[PDB]
């Protein structure tokens, strides 16, 4: 869902939150395009978890 | 680009198991005639199954898939279609007649694509559903 | 979204007979005319931004309470919302020019536009001033010729012309 | 509704900006085409009753025991005869709406939105209208480059069948 | 990046379907003008020196403030006219890029994307830049429909400035 | 509108919580400062016409061709002028309405709120306004800690403008 | 998304010259050449259906595992998830031939299709087996010598041929 | 997470659970005693804080000048207006850490990701941490530079403002 | 014929001297003003085949007698509209040429020399040309700079006819 391919692979280590509801299982992947990654990073860092690696694809 | 002007919130009440999920997904936002045989489409069904893209990421490609622009976009007026944009992904017609006038000028300058997003990044809309979860009535 | 060639087809689907020869010499004239209509388009919106400030000439200068302290054009950001979308206006008369037809304009632009301006508090019959004024600087635009070959497009000025004053009728 | 001048729009419109030049090229290069593609509307306009009962009789010979056997949906029953020109008919219709609107779109919403669930339930075999335009694409008698222009619509209305 | 070959892929890319007719009749009509977009590219690069210093000095003439106020962003020293010549060299670099695509893609990509951002913090008033391409728009010598084609891009520059 | 006051509250309104003694922290900050920043509003209030008529002429010397041009946008003639002492004269009322409610919620709602858009449409230099608000900091005659109050919001207008 | 006519502004831009007149001249030839790109660009999409079901039955019929039980083209959504995606490939490589340059092949048909090729366990060399029976039927039909005029369609033949061989590459 | 001066030294006194000790109010004294001069040079740098950046930027690109010649990344205009974009959320955040008084804001924002998306993205990442040293260089001279204000020592603000830039310029490099 | 670089040199040939500074300073202002006429000579070039179609039109219309009345001075045969474009052809080029020369040296040796001596005896009536010129005087498109001075050699030519 971004206008052209310019993906990049996003790893966080822990998500805190509600941990049930809201995030049922922490280190997961988000596969964001290039568009909405200055948004994302923002999103993640909001619930806390930090970032190990982010690969392109 | 520049900031909305603040509108008055009216009080509200409100404030297998894969194929399933897709099903739900075009439920709340075709009302269940629209998906038909030509509005699904293979990429979406296959992203899902494939997990590469996200349940928020799927959404946003039916928001702005060219089968919805036709029946509900072109048709609908630009009020109107802001009040109908609401129901199937926040789940809550709104509270303010106001608030849905000022969402219908933001929404013709950046299109039908340019609102659907700016939905997403708002900070109530995933807090109140998440991105695992599909969109549901509030 | 109608067209000029799909709306000689959406009345005669409602009809339910086949397009007849007198139709298709109408939209024979239209593909003829058709080259004439693309080249006023793109003088619109090459001086598409050129046409709103000097809008703005006039439509401040005219009723001048407006800008001046307690108008609704008065702080910027209100300000800058009435250039937000004047151009609006021509961002979907250029939309009906293309299409040929009235109708993308009417369900987007016009359709909502009356109930909003009692809502906001804004002179409604303030904006129709200023669009007529805007009327007055598009087809002056579109009708010069300059570095193009001499045609004649005078029907298009005036249906140019006509969409405007559809364009002033639904907010006035 | 899908037409080139109608595509040029919704893409501008989405990114709420002007029309630029690729929008209004995209509209020059409908003209050229437009003017062969009403050719072709023509050529199957002043045909028509030709080409209806030259191809509801033509799907009778490939498939003989749909006049025979006694179905509601079969056509062997007068009422279905009857049924059969309207269908038939129908689809002669919506190519010459495509052709003048020079997209797919006439034929997208009249036509093909939603065909696979009106033909399990009724239990039309989408078999038989595909035997139907191909006898239309082979006995328009159109030629040129008009002859290609009708032959996209027919061939497009065949992939959407199956 | 927004090309009219590159706007019947996306178009139909979300829809995920196939290319109709509707998508390839774009690319029929854009050859058309392409034919002629391509005269607009050799009559720019081959008065390429001409029209830069032509237009960097017709702005020193309406602004002659510009070569005498001393600061940074001024063009008073040698360095500001050397940079005045990479600056003003640039745009006829992306307008004769975005003549042979021929959408306004590379012209959307690589100039106007975020000059209202720039052009604040090193105070450079886009009322200089304006100047220059009216003076290039008036001073290439092309002619007949070439004549209209860079007269587009260079005017869709001129209102992405103001 | 944002103000310390309101900045409680929203804050405390969107966790959907009480009041508690962090919310009322912010507020209780305003009142010391606030003793100190209507000491500053009437400083530039009683000297509001001396300001004014200090900072238009100010800017007429370090552009001395913005009388000189002729055009709808720049002084030249004195209609120009008229339009100068109204535009310099808003910011004096901002910049005292932003000191006497603590925040720069009026400053940030009024003034710079697309300010982006105004100054690029008119081709208003915003290189103009920033040089009338560093004659008004230098020459308001300000004393004390009120000095320091009047120097911060002129500064945060000025980082909006570049 | 590249083109032939971007992809020679992107690395021109790259080096940061003018563009050159034998470019010029090049892209000359590719709008000389334009018009035979969108007549076997036509015949591809309206033969489109014909060709995954008559690919297909081959893909089946060589190696009868796959549809007999155990095979992953087994069971019948099973079945009709490699009609579902071996359109896909028609879907990109009849993109590939408008475009006229492979790097909007290369993002969905060869980007990460390796990779659940294996997670998944379908066979992966058993795909490209079939996608050179698409090739074998795709330019059989685009080099048809039937309507519109004789004509020299063997460069754009060879260089739609090498679509799909990349097509396969990439799978297998 | 967001911790401060105030909040650090109870998160620490709660992992060992005792009651805090009378060193550490009186720790917390000084805390409160020199609390004001921060405020006052705090001030100074946000009101120039447009002003730094783009000083900043007369050198970060003439000192490495393929950056903006063709070529180099960044060389087109929005290519331009994002180091501009984010030279400043620097700022955004350094500014954030001398109000908390404590880095733990700044390794959250700053210094978390930043040096993974910059050799994702394929930005020089040792071409930012020369910059970001030419924005102290320029924010001390100016937090330090008495004017107009009553004078009284502000060493040790001005060594450990510093540090944050430098803390800010390791995680990049 | 007449250039002022020429004239300087005339005039210092009579009194037989060197080129003092009263002749050298009639050179550079020659130099500068080419700069907007060659401009000026190009926005004619580029658009010739544009004017000489234009004019000829406007004298029709201006004058309906001149396509009915038979005789070979007037445009009733098609070798009369034949010499028509012959004769505007004829006056774009020495007002290119003496913008190019930047005198009225060619305007003088090449056309007006003579010019009321003919058209007394072909009953030509000097005022079909006038509104020729003044239709190309409104028509050309070239504004300010260059065509200002462009401007003086179309009434430099008025004057002549009359
Ligand atoms: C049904 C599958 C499923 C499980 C099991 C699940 C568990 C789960 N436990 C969590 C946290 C947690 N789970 C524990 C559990 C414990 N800590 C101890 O010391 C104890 C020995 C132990 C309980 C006996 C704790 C302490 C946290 C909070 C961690 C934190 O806040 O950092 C979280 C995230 C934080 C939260 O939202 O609370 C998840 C997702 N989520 C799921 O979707
Ligand atoms: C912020 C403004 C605001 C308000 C006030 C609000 C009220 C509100 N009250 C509700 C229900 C209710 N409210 C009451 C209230 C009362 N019963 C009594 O006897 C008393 C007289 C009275 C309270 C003093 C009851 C009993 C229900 C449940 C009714 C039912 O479920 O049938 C509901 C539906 C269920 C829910 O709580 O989500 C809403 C949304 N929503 C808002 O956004
Ligand atoms: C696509 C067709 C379309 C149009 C044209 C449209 C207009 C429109 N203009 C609005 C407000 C506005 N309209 C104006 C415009 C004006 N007020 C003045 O003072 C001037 C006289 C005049 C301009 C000449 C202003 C300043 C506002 C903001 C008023 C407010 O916020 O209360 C609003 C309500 C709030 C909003 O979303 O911004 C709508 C819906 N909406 C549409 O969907
Ligand atoms: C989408 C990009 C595009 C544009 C812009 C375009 C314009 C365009 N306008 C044309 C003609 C023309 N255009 C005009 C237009 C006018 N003459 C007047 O005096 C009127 C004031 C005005 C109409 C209001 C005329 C009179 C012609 C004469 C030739 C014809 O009938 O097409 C032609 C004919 C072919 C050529 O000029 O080479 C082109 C190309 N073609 C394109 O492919
Ligand atoms: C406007 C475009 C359009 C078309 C073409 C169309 C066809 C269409 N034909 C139908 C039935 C039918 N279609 C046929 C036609 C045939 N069956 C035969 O035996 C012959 C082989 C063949 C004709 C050559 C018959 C006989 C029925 C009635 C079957 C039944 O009632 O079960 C039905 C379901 C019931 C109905 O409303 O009548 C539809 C929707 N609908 C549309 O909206
Ligand atoms: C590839 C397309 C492209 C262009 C054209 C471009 C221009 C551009 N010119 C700039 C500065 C500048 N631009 C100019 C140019 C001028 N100032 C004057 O005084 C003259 C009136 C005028 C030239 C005619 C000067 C002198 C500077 C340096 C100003 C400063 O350092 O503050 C800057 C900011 C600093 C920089 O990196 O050098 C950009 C981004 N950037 C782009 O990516
Ligand atoms: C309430 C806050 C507020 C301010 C301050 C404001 C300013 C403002 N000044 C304007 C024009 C103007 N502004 C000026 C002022 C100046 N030009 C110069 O030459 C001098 C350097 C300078 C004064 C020192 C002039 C002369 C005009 C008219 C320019 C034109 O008509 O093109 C305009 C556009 C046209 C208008 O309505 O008059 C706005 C919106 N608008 C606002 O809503
Ligand atoms: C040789 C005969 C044969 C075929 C044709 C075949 C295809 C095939 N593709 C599959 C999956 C898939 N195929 C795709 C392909 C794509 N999705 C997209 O959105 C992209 C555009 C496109 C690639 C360019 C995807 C995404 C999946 C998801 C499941 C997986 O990873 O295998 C699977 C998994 C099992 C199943 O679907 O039942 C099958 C069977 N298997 C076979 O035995
Ligand atoms: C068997 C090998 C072979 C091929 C492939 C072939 C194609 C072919 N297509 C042609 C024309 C053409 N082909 C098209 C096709 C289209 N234009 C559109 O915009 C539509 C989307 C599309 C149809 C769907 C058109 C419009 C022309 C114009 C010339 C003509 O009418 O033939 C011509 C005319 C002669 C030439 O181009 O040199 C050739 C050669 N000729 C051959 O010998
Ligand atoms: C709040 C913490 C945070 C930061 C810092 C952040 C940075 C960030 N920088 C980006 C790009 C970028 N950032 C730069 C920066 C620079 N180029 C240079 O040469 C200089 C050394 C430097 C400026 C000082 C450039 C050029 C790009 C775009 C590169 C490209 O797209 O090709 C992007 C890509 C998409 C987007 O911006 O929206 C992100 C997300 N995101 C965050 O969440
Ligand atoms: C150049 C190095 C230097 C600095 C940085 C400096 C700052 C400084 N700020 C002071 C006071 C102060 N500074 C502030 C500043 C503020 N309070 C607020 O609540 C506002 C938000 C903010 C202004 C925006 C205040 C309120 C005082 C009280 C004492 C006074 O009036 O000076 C004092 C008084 C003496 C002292 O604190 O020991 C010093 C030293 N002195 C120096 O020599």
């Amino acid at each position: 869902v971004g206008e052209g391919d310019r993906v990049y692979r996003l790893e966080v280590t822990g998500i805190r939150s509600p941990g049930y509801p809201s995030v049922r299982r922490s280190s997961t992947v988000f596969i964001v395009p290039y568009e909405r990654l200055s948004d994302k990073i923002q999103q993640v860092h909001k619930q806390g978890g930090k970032i190990v690696s982010v690969t392109s694809a | 680009s520049i900031p909305l002007l603040e509108y008055a919130p009216s009080s509200q009440n409100q404030r297998a198991d894969v194929d399933a999920i897709i099903w739900a997904g075009y439920r709340q936002i075709f009302s269940e005639h629209l998906i038909i045989k030509s509005n699904r489409q293979s990429f979406l069904e296959s992203q899902l199954r494939n997990r590469a893209i996200n349940v928020r990421d799927f959404i946003r490609g039916l928001g702005k898939s060219e089968v919805y622009r036709t029946q509900v976009a072109d048709l609908n007026s630009n009020y109107r279609l802001v009040d109908i944009t609401l129901k199937r992904f926040l789940g809550r017609a709104a509270y303010n007649q106001d608030e849905e006038i000022a969402w219908s000028i933001v929404i013709g300058s950046q299109g039908l694509h340019g609102f659907i997003d700016a939905l997403l990044d708002s900070d109530e809309y995933r807090e109140n559903f998440g991105d695992d979860i599909v969109p549901y009535q509030r | 979204t109608l067209d000029v060639f799909t709306k000689v087809v959406s009345q005669a689907d409602s009809r339910g007979e086949f397009l007849s020869n007198e139709q298709l010499d109408a939209l024979a004239n239209v593909v003829k005319e058709g080259n004439k209509r693309l080249d006023v388009v793109n003088r619109i919106t090459s001086n598409a931004s050129a046409i709103v400030t000097n809008a703005a000439r006039a439509l401040f200068e005219e009723q001048p309470q407006l800008i001046a302290p307690g108008g609704n054009a008065y702080t910027n950001r209100r300000m800058a919302a009435c250039l937000r979308d004047m151009e609006i206006i021509l961002r979907y008369v250029t939309y009906a020019i293309l299409a040929g037809d009235a109708s993308v304009l009417d369900d987007r632009c016009l359709n909502g536009l009356r109930e909003t301006y009692q809502a906001l508090g804004t002179p409604g019959s303030s904006v129709a001033v200023g669009v007529q004024k805007m009327k007055d600087a598009a087809v002056g635009i579109a009708n010069d010729p300059n570095g193009i070959t001499k045609g004649d497009c005078s029907q298009l000025i005036s249906e140019v012309a006509s969409y405007f004053d559809r364009a002033a009728a639904a907010v006035g | 509704v899908k037409t080139p001048i109608t595509e040029a729009i919704a893409a501008a419109d989405t990114q709420g900006r002007f029309l630029g030049n690729t929008e209004l090229q995209s509209a020059r290069g409908r003209y050229e085409r437009a003017a062969a593609s009403l050719e072709a509307a023509r050529g199957l306009t002043s045909n028509a009753q030709r080409l209806i009962d030259g191809a509801t009789q033509a799907v009778y010979q490939k498939f003989p025991y749909t006049t025979q056997t006694p179905g509601p949906q079969f056509a062997a029953d007068s009422r279905g005869k009857s049924k059969c020109a309207r269908d038939v008919g129908h689809y002669l219709r919506i190519i010459t709406y495509s052709l003048v609107a020079g997209g797919t779109g006439p034929l997208d919403e009249y036509l093909i939105a939603g065909l696979a669930e009106i033909n399990s339930t009724f239990d039309l075999s989408p078999s038989w209208y595909v035997e139907a335009l191909k006898h239309i694409k082979a006995n328009h008698g159109l030629s040129g480059q008009a002859a290609n222009e009708a032959n996209t619509y027919i061939d497009y209305a065949i992939n959407a069948l199956s």
